[PDB]
């Protein structure tokens, strides 16, 4: 059959190209649902997750970006301190007393 | 003690660590790390100089390893069931988005994040080349550092605006600066070195689209041929059978054979014997899909049928009739579009493709002005028989039909083998 | 060579199967070969130099020796333009001033070819003078036609005599089976 | 189809050839607008070519 | 080195332009990195009009 025009025609349409356009930033992994919430499971549970996905996704920075909206209890001080010369143990001290 | 040094473990601590899995077996270290892990407990890297050095207590592991990569760099870790077992969440990323209003939005709003500066034109054009990109109508490329380079190159050229007509620009310079082979492959159409005809009707022959391995994102005609002789039923596919190709069949060959084997039965096999051949050997021929171009030139061999040259054939077939989706429909329809409009258009070329192919029918914008204008046609079919009923312009079916010329056809070289049977027993 | 199929032979043998069906297949076998050592042969490409030659051989046609012929062809019998004619035209005009111009000697080459022509100026200027030939073909036909003297279609014509070769080499095998017979 | 001279004459005509030419440089990339481009691009963008 | 000095990392302000054969970059291009970093690409033709 014949195509027409109309059924070829995929370009959405322009109406101004003269005016900028504002627009708040797109919540991390937007259009990849199915990751943000295996990402979201995987946070709330403390499982070990892996992204998994075609290389130039921008994987890497929307998964930094996401991490850093997230706020996890302040971690405990983890240090190493030496019980001897020769035998040196893990210290973990409430927050901000290393 | 003051000597031992923090490493991503440390730093991770009550955190995240995003490691690359492929990193993690470039360098071997999947292994150990998978050993931290189940354990809960790491000590740092010693050096095999060290006498009896320090006894470190084992640092506690207290993050959430998070592992990025591509599907094949997980192939080679998820293996063991202690991976599935470690790693038990996949965040897996889907390679295209759907192509909606609000991805649109979502889009601009991530470039303006990035820095660009748009406009509702230039972010509707870097929408339309996302989708471009994705080779769907219906879904954008999610390849979002690829859609913030095109916008670095449309910037550049616009001045730091993102205009329409900047990313138009941008896309241009992106396809003219690997358009050198296609250039090459014109000035030789043109100048006659290889000969294409694009206007008129031949028998066997058609205007096959291919895309070149020399550049495997660029289509291109290619003359396809089939010759018709008396003999047993075997089907030669020269380009594939140029050395390897005897004792070793091909899908194609064999899907070819099948659909003309059962397709047309008024003799206990098929009489006649097929040679496909490409000339022009820059056609990276496929021995895994028959194509509708080498169906529809074996069908016009056989029943003696002037098929059009204006117009391009491409799909693949099965033994049944049913035209497949190829990939690269875009690249092959906008390669026949080139060679015609550098022949100059006559009005009437066209391409036949597969209606499977019209999701992935995203043209360029000179194609569709084509098009609308009348100067190329696109003709969508879902079976051989369509194909073959554009091409020779009639109908299968009813007197003077392709279907009663290709039986005449195939009587004829019957009757001539049957004379060289004639002489057998005379 | 015994399992390898050749894209050149292959070619060769669809042309000619293709074009000449007055029989359930060529009654025919054909032996091609350059007398010749020096000689590179391409098993890609089927020669339009081995098209005519065999034609020739099957018609009984005598081709006109001092032109010679260069390019592909396909199953089509269409002409393919090949590289290095500027190459092979000097060298056949070396050879055939070595030996001395004629008058007549030539070149049979594709007409693709004609956008790589940048002959020796000796060449061109043997060409102005009448005194080498230069002849452009699109289809073997053509060339045979330039080969044979003589046109294809016609009464007398290359296509009839080649078909009258056929069928006498068709009624000497079926002699054979006639042997087969009794 | 005998090629006629005039269809095989190819070498440019020399209307006089003892004049010693006079030519100011070309351009960097002369003939090779597609790199040349390509490097105009690069260097206003400052990306790797 | 013993231990070496504690060298910073030398920014890199530069362009690249990596030139070559076709031949010799086609060992490079199978990198989804090189395309990402190099991706102005000047081919040059091998004839001019």
């Amino acid at each position: 059959m014949r195509l027409s025009y109309e059924a070829l025609e995929w370009r959405t349409p322009i109406e101004n190209s003269t005016e900028p356009v504002s627009l708040p930033p797109p919540p991390p992994f937007f259009g990849q649902e199915r990751a943000r919430e295996a990402l979201e499971l995987a946070i709330r549970g403390g499982f070990h997750a892996y992204l998994v996905g075609p290389p130039s996704l921008g994987k890497h920075e929307a998964l930094l970006a996401y991490l850093s909206t997230q706020s996890v209890e302040t971690p405990p001080d983890l240090l190493y301190v030496p019980l001897s010369e020769r035998k040196v143990a893990v210290l973990t001290l409430p927050s901000g007393q290393e | 003690v003051s000597l031992i040094r923090p490493g991503a473990v440390h730093r991770a601590q009550g955190g995240y660590l995003i490691l690359d899995a492929l990193s993690l077996k470039r360098e071997g270290t999947w292994e150990a790390f998978k050993r931290a892990l189940r354990n809960g407990q790491v000590e740092p890297v010693t050096e095999p100089q060290a006498p009896a050095g320090l006894e470190v207590e084992p640092f506690p592991i207290q993050m959430q390893v998070i592992l990025v990569g591509t599907p094949e760099a997980f192939e080679g870790l998820e293996e063991d069931p202690a991976f599935s077992e470690l790693f038990r969440i996949r965040a897996e990323f889907s390679p295209t988005l759907p192509a909606s209003p609000e991805n649109c939005t979502a889009l601009g709003g991530w470039l303006l994040a990035q820095g660009f500066q748009l406009t509702q034109g230039g972010l509707t054009r870097l929408y339309d080349e996302a989708r471009r990109m994705a080779e769907q109508r219906d879904r954008m490329d999610a390849r979002l550092v690829e859609i913030r380079a095109l916008a670095e190159e449309a910037a550049v050229l616009g001045g730091g605006l993102l205009t329409a007509e900047s990313v138009e620009q941008a896309i241009a310079a992106r396809e003219h600066r690997s358009f050198l082979s296609e250039e090459e492959f014109l000035r030789a159409v043109q100048e006659g070195v290889i000969r294409l005809r694009t206007t008129g009707r031949a028998v066997g022959e058609v205007n096959s689209l291919v895309v070149v391995e020399a550049a495997p994102y660029w289509g291109r005609p290619a003359r396809l041929t089939a010759r018709a002789a008396p003999g047993r039923d075997h089907l030669i596919s020269i380009d594939r059978e140029a050395g390897l190709g005897g004792q070793i069949f091909h899908k194609a060959v064999l899907t070819l054979a099948g659909y003309l084997r059962s397709r047309y039965i008024e003799h206990g096999s098929l009489p006649v014997t097929i040679s496909l051949a490409f000339e022009q050997n820059y056609v990276s021929i496929e021995g895994d899909s028959a194509g509708l171009a080498e169906l529809v030139a074996a069908l016009s061999a056989i029943g003696n049928l002037p098929l059009r040259q204006d117009l391009a054939v491409t799909g693949a077939v099965d033994q049944t009739g049913k035209v497949l989706a190829v990939g690269a429909i875009n690249a092959k329809v906008e390669g026949f579009f080139r060679v015609c409009k550098a022949l100059g258009l006559s009005g009437t070329q066209g391409v036949i493709l597969p209606e499977a192919n019209l999701a992935n029918l995203t043209l360029r914008a000179e194609v569709l002005e084509a098009v609308r204008a009348g100067q190329f046609h696109i003709y969508a079919v879902e079976t051989a028989e369509q194909a073959l009923e554009i091409l020779a312009g009639a109908r299968m079916e009813g007197f003077r039909g392709l279907q009663e010329k290709i039986r005449a056809g195939l009587e004829a070289f019957a009757r001539l083998e049957e004379g060289h049977d004639k002489e057998d027993r005379e």
